[PDB]
RNA sequence: AUACAGUGAAACUGCGAAGGCUCAUUAAAUCAGUUAUCGUUUAUUUGAUAGUUCCAUGGUAUAACUGUGGUAAUUCUAGAGCUAAUACAUGCUAAUCUCGACCCUUUGGAAGAGAUGUAUUUAUUAGAUCAAUGUCUUCGGACUCUUUGAUGAAAUAACUUUUCGAAUCGCAUGGCCUUGUGCUGGCGAUGGUUCAUUCAAAUUUCUGCCCUAUCAACUUUCGAUGGUAGGAUAGUGGCCUACCAUGGUUUCAACGGGUAACGGGGAAUAAGGGUUCGAUUCCGGAGAGGGAGCCUGAGAAACG
């Protein structure tokens, strides 16, 4: 009865823990339950882990928000108080959510892809990510799929990633779900197929969506940190 | 009773002073962008 | 013109009352020699 | 209760005069006083009651608003307000600085000035009160100190009182009394003036006809102080033109002139200005423009110049005969101009002007060779006469010639200042060759003639009507010029003119060709005319994508051969914005309606980059860019880029065949992909059959041979299951042919 | 009303054996309210959470708005002349969206002489119309959804576009 | 061009564009043709996919039928038999279509019970 | 046409091809241990079902593994216990002799069909497959 | 603890039950994925988000409760008397925002003019230019056609029986001297209007394994096919009605024929040898005695 990002062993139970409503959709994230209980294994059954919520150690996009099946989705940096904890999770290659370490200055913010940018009541430019953030007035040369990075103290823009040729994408959804490459090619279509174009090893070639995708960086330089083996 | 009429108008302006203001000190912010742009 | 006067046969109201054998008090002749003019 | 209140001012006019006049005399009787007020000001004054009294300025402004043609007008209603007005201006003017009721009251002042505006906003020639006087020396003591206080681009307080004033018949009683006009004209000219002056410069405009139809002498003489104003404000309407109602000053100059001629100086600067008036904006339209002249040329009539302005009127008809706008009525107000303007050289134009401009007649032409026999010194306002003639207005084709001819027999006669008058003629040449003419082009060949006077032979060989001969020995005499900024530029625009989207002829390549040999002559002239070549290589890089791309492409390529020359010479430039418009023929390349000229605008590119490093960094991308059109299942557009590959793979050397043979396999590479693009390979090594003995590694080739022949491209062609490619003759026996002469 | 779906009838194919559902309950037409002049009632009907319907029937104040100035004010109702979206609405004199209604135009008398001084540039068949006082005035606004009565004036192009017609 | 009552006009000539590739002729952005349904001035904003094919008949006014013969790849009997479907199309004023006239349209906004396209090209 | 996220073909298979005879003779030419039990720990009720046949083995560490590594005890839950765990120990006390399983001897099972000659690897071409040796 | 003070039958309250059997046989129309909704509803999740004030606190009317009773009798009752609210419903409320004539030079703004919302439903329109690295240098400028960028192709005239501008709480005596609660004065949760997201639903684009031409015509016989307008809608929609046109699908398989449609379609888990046994969602829609009509809710034609 699970997805396959969750990364969920079979010999678990039989009702599946469906997340709650939030910022992510159902589909494209993990709760809380199934982060802290049987990924890293901070609890051992849903009970401690609702205690531990209501001891409020999860201060997940710099809130804390004590939930069970609140929906972390795509890089909202769990932060835990005790043993400093600072986690970015983002997709692997091969469909899960590769949960990354990362430190304090990296989880002192996040980015977002824009998805639309509107003239929606009195004069006032506005900007919303897949977390929701609608945050005041950005530049007007913000298009859509381009990238803001979230102050998470404050909730404002502090630096902006262009959308064009020769940027460092990572892409979330259909069957290259979770590849970083981002160079073989570039092809916007008119309504399907149309995406930037992604290397492999032997540098390869990738099709997907626009919505799909969204940019991390530049060609060497994402200040996000990622994991290795 | 009294003491709450103190508190309610007291909140009231506070309210007034933080809102009202920080507002217009974002559109400024805006003014910059337009101004840069 | 297609829904506009089916001339069918309906089922419901085929028997939905019955007739009576006099029916007017008067007689067919006071109704000819009533309206004869 | 504000809604309810509107509800009942909506509905608060449908009883009569008589029951609206009561209803206000009741709300004037709140708080009148006129026992105590009605003579000079009010006995005492209170907060709330000031708050009476401004709920009686709100409710007469609601009140006039709702019944907003006769508002049941009263005077007790007007004492009422006086007495409010007064018992305001008192209160904030003596009352210490707190600011708190202060503030209350002026904008209890404020609101109640706008609703004493509202009376005469709504009842204006209604009432028109005897007893004026009274309000009007009560106001005039109030707001003495309000000389600069309506100065702005919104103070319309008593800045609209006194434009309601002035806009009226008999109101004007309380201006003509002692002053309105003088504490208006002093914030009228004050320096800081917002675009409020203006409205302030046309309220006096339309106030001084009515000072002017009064029988007072005492409005006789504010008439007088209005032109005054008018004389003494010639800064207002010149630094505040910044919009298109300057038709306000072409209505008070044309009334100015009609009125009141005062100085010699007055009369100069006045025709100063409306020169100005058509030498400050290109906006200003033609009723306005001829308006504006026509006063220029009347307060010339009364009180010109005989040196200054007679030099400034001839700059004017010389301005003015170069337009000669809306049918003939600019021409007729510049030969007015020009017989008002009384000098010599103004007597020779009017006489010119008069004799040509009689009403669509021969006399154009007769008065055209009058002049040549009778070749005036002027030759200013001539020149510009004759060169409208040579223009794009039809007549006066030989006369025109002939005009260019003694233009330039006056020039040779001179032998300084007709030789800078001959840059004039040569850019106003210019301008008529990059154009759309056809006699006037002509004309321009003609006068490029005589300024000419081999390369004589050539121009009249270029205006021949032959064309074919003719652009063969116009070919053939850019060989031996190869073998000039402007003057090529001028060249290639009139060849480039006579071929300019004329695709209802042939030899339009060869046309284009004789147009990129000029460019290339000019371009070898580095020291000089690479500025030249630059700008038409632009010229022709927007002509590619303004709307037609067909010998633009061509023209872009060839154009192209000036940036080879340039980098085989070079063996420092600007390489961004040459690989930004290679970025640009990139995305032209990803466009498909335009893939022919599009694979040569890859080509135009691959031939410009030639640069020291960058050509090894972006070349086997470029290749790349031309090839993924090409490996993308056309049957005509896969063929047309490998005669683009073929001109390229010819236009490179052996050290690029390796980047091109790379970039080929690392763009095609499917299988059924690897049986249809060796003819790519097929092609290019037969168009690089003038290399040398060495060549490169070759395991490419070799690779795509033991492909295309060997194991399952020999099952799939040796099979019989297959219904048609035509690039499969098996396509693969030409390679070594290639490279026996190359590598081994 | 009963119905919306394609369920109950032929598609462009031409099929059959539809035998298909019970009804449910998004599929709700409600019943169709003809309104009418009267005094004001407005039904205030639920649907979709809290959203509120007004479903107006007899309805009077009319906001009607001079056009070339474009000044919504206040009027009655008198009757609809032509409406062939049914024939039989104009026979039987209802109030819908669309339709060409008749109006006591004092009001807009009393505007004109307010805010021109006069009485009487504007076209002659509507100021017979000025002079008599019922003008033609089309609704805009919809009183079985909004539950109001808006509409715009007849003034020259769109007067003579209906007049020639009926 | 005015056929039918209740004030044939546009609903706030008027001018739009759509944008994405698809021009407007200039009988479409300044014409006395009303656009009701038409994308170009229209009422209708458009979204979706953009499908191209031939006719097959345009006999009823604002009714284009598209034909739309594609490529699938068979498995089954291992040879493809071909293709086809229909669309019907309200009109725009920039081609009066014919036989063949292969043509594209864009996904909007159920017009009648079974059109969702209009067309925006003609080649 | 368009793309469709498919766990079935990026996840981890690996036993429609684990044969138990390819299996054996990696064990046999493997050239590193194999962590075999000190010799009565593996045998399992007094010798009253078998010993343990090597999958049993296999999964029963991973069972232990995922046992200590979340810290909860598996269950008796009967539909999968009345399937699993009898129809095992019946078709082990069939087939497995002394800790072999000779069960497969017994099975029709394509060796080469599924688990040998590889797919990707075909090489139907004289040039590929001589690539492929060279 | 002489206006409250703990146990607490029976009453109001917040929520609970938050998803269970049988019966007649639907061929991508039941279903699964997917495109879209600037074509639409949305409780809860999440991010955001309010400026109109003339000559010290507002009203009776009902419970529970007592008391008198009826009836064989109910979670059936009726008179009479009181009594409370976050129940009902009338109503008490400082002055701050820009342009800046003037600046006295930094402690710079005093005068004047223009201000000030939401919720509902109506119309006009804001939504072609200037800056250089260069055309000619006459080492000055009219500069855009060239060489590159930029503002850019909700402001207002009205309705509506209009919602509001905190009678919520917690942490912190804290600062001031208007000579007494004179101003309290700092922050956070709950409010509170609106938008977006999330959730779910409805439509909608397309794709997906029986044999079928002895099914070759169907569709206008629940509008057939489309256009125009209205009604109803959560909105798109012949969804329904007026008028008009005679269309539309099909041999490139329309439309129609049945079951090992108690079986099938990935609908899904797969198992280290069982090769169509071997994990499951769904057979179709209904029904709460029988059809019909109505009501409630973010969601229903309700297992209550």
């Amino acid at each position: 009865a699970a997805p396959h990002h969750w990364l969920l062993d079979k010999l678990s139970g039989c009702y599946a823990p469906r997340p709650s409503a939030g910022p992510h959709k159902l589909r494209e994230s993990l709760p809380l339950i199934v982060f802290l209980r049987n990924r890293l294994k901070y609890a051992l059954n849903g009970r401690e882990v609702k205690a531990i919520l209501m001891q409020r150690h999860v201060k997940v996009d710099g809130k804390v928000r004590t939930d069970t099946t609140y929906p972390a989705g795509f890089m909202d940096v769990i932060t835990l108080d005790a043993t400093n904890e600072n986690f970015r999770l983002v997709y692997d290659v091969k469909g899960r959510f590769a949960v990354h370490r990362i430190t304090d200055e990296e989880a002192s913010y996040k980015l977002g892809k824009v998805k639309k940018v509107q003239l929606g009541k009195k004069g006032v430019p506005y900007v919303v990510t897949h977390d929701g953030r609608t945050i005041r007035y950005p530049d007007p040369n913000i298009k859509v799929n381009d990238t803001v990075k979230i102050d998470l103290a404050s909730g404002k823009i502090t630096d902006f990633i262009k959308f064009d040729a020769g940027k460092l994408v990572y892409v979330t959804g259909g069957r290259n779900l979770g590849r970083i490459g981002t160079i073989v090619h570039k092809e916007r279509h008119d309504g399907g197929f149309d995406l930037v174009h992604i290397k492999d090893s032997l540098d390869n070639t990738f099709v997907t969506r626009l919505n799909n995708v969204f940019v991390i960086g530049e060609q060497g330089k994402p200040y996000i940190s990622l994991p290795k083996g | 009773r009294l003491q709450r009429k103190r508190h309610q108008r007291a909140l009231k302006v506070r309210n007034a002073q933080a809102q009202r203001e920080a507002a217009a000190e974002y559109a400024q912010l805006l003014a910059k962008r337009l101004s840069e742009r | 013109k297609g829904r506009k006067l089916n001339y069918s046969v309906q089922d419901p109201i085929a028997n939905y009352e019955a007739p009576i054998t006099s029916g007017y008090k008067w007689s067919d002749d006071q109704i000819d020699e009533f309206f004869a003019g | 209760n504000g809604s309810q209140s509107i509800k009942a001012e909506d509905e608060k006019v449908v009883m009569p005069y008589v029951l609206r006049i009561f209803f206000g005399r009741a709300q004037v009787p709140p708080t009148s006083g006129q026992k105590r007020s009605r003579k000079i000001a009010v006995i005492s004054v209170l907060p709330n009651f000031k708050k009476p009294y401004i709920n009686d300025f709100l409710s007469l402004a609601s009140e006039r608003l709702d019944y907003n043609y006769f508002f049941g007008n009263s005077h007790q209603i007007n004492s009422s307000k006086a007495t409010l007005k007064t018992i305001r201006r008192m209160t904030g003017f003596v009352n210490i600085v707190n600011s708190t009721l202060s503030v209350l009251r002026t904008n209890f002042p404020l609101h109640t000035n706008s609703v004493l505006q509202p009376l005469i906003y709504s009842i204006a020639m209604a009432y028109y009160v005897l007893d004026t006087e009274s309000t009007e020396e009560v106001h005039l003591r109030k707001m003495a100190s309000n000389l600069r206080q309506q100065g702005l681009k919104c103070l319309s307080s008593v800045f609209e009182f006194v434009g309601n004033t002035f806009d009226w018949s008999t109101s004007m009683e309380d201006i003509y009394a002692v002053v309105v006009k003088p504490r208006i004209s002093h914030f009228s000219d004050e320096n800081l003036q917002q675009p409020s002056s203006l409205l302030r410069l046309f309220l006096y405009w339309a106030h001084n006809p009515s000072l002017y139809q009064f029988l007072y002498y005492d409005e006789f003489a504010t008439a007088t102080a209005l032109m005054d104003t008018i004389s003494n404000q010639h800064v207002k309407e010149a630094v505040i033109g910044p919009i298109i109602e300057a038709a306000d000053s072409i209505i008070r100059n044309p009334v100015n002139d009609d009125h009141y001629v005062d100085l010699v100086t007055l009369i100069c600067t006045s025709c100063l200005k409306i020169l100005p008036s058509l030498y400050v904006k290109l906006s200003d339209s033609n009723s306005i423009s001829t308006f504006l002249n026509l006063l220029v040329s009347i307060t010339e009539m009364g009180f010109i110049q005989d040196d200054h302005v007679r030099s400034r009127l001839i700059s004017s008809l010389i301005s003015i005969l170069k337009g000669k706008l809306k049918k003939l009525q600019e021409n007729d107000t510049q030969k007015i101009l020009k017989i008002l303007k009384l000098i010599v050289f103004n007597y020779n134009c009017s006489w010119s002007d008069i004799e040509e401009l009689y009403t669509t007649i021969s006399s154009l032409f007769k008065t055209f060779d009058e002049r040549n026999l009778r070749v005036s010194l002027t030759e200013l306002f001539i020149e510009l006469g004759r060169k409208v003639p040579e223009l794009e207005s039809i007549s006066k084709l030989v006369a025109d010639l002939n005009s260019y001819s003694s233009s330039r027999m006056h020039e040779y006669d001179f032998p300084d200042f007709i030789n800078e008058k001959p840059n004039l003629n040569e850019a106003s040449k210019s301008i008529s060759m990059l154009k759309d003419i056809l006699l006037p082009n002509i004309r321009i060949g003609l006068r490029d003639s005589l300024e000419e006077v081999v390369l004589s032979y050539m121009v009249k060989n270029t205006k021949y009507f032959t064309d074919f001969e003719d652009m063969a020995i116009l070919l053939y005499n850019g060989d031996e010029e190869a073998d000039r900024r402007q003057r090529a530029i001028k060249r290639l625009g009139e060849h480039a003119h006579q071929l300019k989207d004329n695709s209802i002829s042939h030899y339009l390549i060869p046309m284009i060709e004789h147009y990129v040999f000029s460019d290339d002559e000019r371009y070898r002239n580095i020291g000089n005319e690479t500025q030249i070549a630059i700008g038409g290589l632009a010229q022709h890089m927007s002509w590619n994508q303004y709307k037609a791309l067909l010998r633009r492409y061509i023209s872009m390529l060839k154009t192209k051969p000036n940036q080879m020359k340039q980098a085989v010479q070079l063996i420092t430039l600007r390489i961004v914005r040459d690989g930004a418009e290679s970025k640009l023929t990139l995305s032209k390349f990803p466009s498909e309606r335009m893939p022919i000229a599009e694979a040569l605008v890859n080509i135009v590119l691959g031939l410009t980059n030639d640069d020291i490093t960058n050509f090894l960094p972006s070349i086997l991308t470029n290749i790349c860019q031309v090839l993924r059109s090409k490996s993308e299942e056309l049957r005509d557009a896969v063929r047309v880029t490998l005669g683009k590959i073929s001109i390229i793979l010819g236009a490179e050397y052996l050290v690029f065949v390796i980047k091109e043979l790379m970039a080929t396999l690392k763009r095609g590479s499917q299988i059924h992909v690897l049986s249809y693009t060796v003819h790519y390979i097929l092609k290019s090594m037969h168009g690089v059959l003038k290399h040398s003995d060495l060549d490169t590694s070759s395991s490419m080739i070799v690779k795509i041979i033991m492909e295309n022949i060997f194991g399952f491209a020999g099952e799939e062609k040796d099979s019989e299951n297959y219904h048609t490619k035509v690039k499969e003759i098996k396509s693969n026996k030409s390679y070594d042919a290639g490279e026996i002469l190359a590598s081994n | 009303g009963i119905s919306r779906d394609s369920r109950h009838k032929r598609s462009a194919t031409g099929a059959k054996r539809a035998q298909f559902r019970k009804k449910r309950k998004f599929e709700l037409g409600r019943q169709p309210a003809n309104t009418k002049i009267g005094a004001k009632r407005i039904h205030s009907v639920r649907t979709r959470g809290g959203n509120k319907k007004y479903r107006a029937l007899r309805i009077e104040t009319g906001n009607f708005s001079w056009a070339s100035e474009g000044i919504s004010k206040k009027t009655r109702i008198a009757g609809v002349v032509y409406h062939p979206s049914n024939n039989e609405l104009v026979r039987t004199n209802t109030l819908t969206k669309a339709a060409i209604v008749q109006i006591d135009a004092t009001p807009f008398r009393q505007w004109f002489e307010a805010h021109y001084g006069q009485t009487l540039k504007i076209e002659s068949s509507v100021e017979s119309q000025f002079s008599a006082g019922r003008l033609y005035a089309c609704i805009s606004s919809r009183p079985g959804q909004s539950g109001r009565c808006d509409g715009y004036i007849l003034e020259g192009e769109e007067l003579a576009f209906y007049l020639r017609r009926l | 061009q005015s056929e039918r009552a209740f004030q044939k006009q546009p609903h706030i000539r008027w001018y739009k564009n759509a944008g994405l590739g698809f021009k407007t002729p200039k009988t479409a952005i300044e014409g006395s043709y009303i656009d009701k349904k038409c994308p170009f001035t229209g009422l209708v904003s458009i979204r979706g996919k953009i499908l191209t094919g031939t006719v097959v008949s345009t006999k009823m006014h604002r009714t284009i039928v598209i034909r739309r013969a594609y490529l699938h790849y068979i498995p089954k009997y291992n040879r493809y038999e071909k293709r086809h479907k229909n669309v019907p199309v309200h009109v725009s004023p920039a081609f009066r279509v014919q036989v063949g006239d292969i043509v594209t349209v864009g996904q909007c906004r159920p017009i009648s019970k079974t059109v969702r396209f209009n067309v925006v090209k003609v080649s | 046409f368009e793309d469709r996220f498919d766990a079935r073909e990026h996840k981890d298979r690996s036993n429609k091809s684990r044969m138990q005879a390819m299996e054996e003779y990696i064990r046999e030419s493997s050239d590193q241990p194999d962590w075999s039990a000190s010799i009565g720990a593996d045998i399992v009720n007094h010798g009253r079902g078998g010993i343990k046949s090597l999958r049993d083995t296999e999964k029963e560490r991973r069972v232990t593994s995922f046992e200590e590594d979340n810290f909860t005890r598996l269950n008796i839950t009967n539909k999968a216990e009345k399937r699993k765990q009898k129809q095992r120990e019946r078709n082990a006390r069939m087939n497995v002799i002394g800790g072999e399983d000779f069960g497969i001897f017994s099975s029709k099972r394509k060796l080469e069909d599924s688990t040998s000659r590889r797919g990707a690897k075909k090489t139907r071409s004289a040039w590929d497959r001589a690539q492929r040796r060279l």
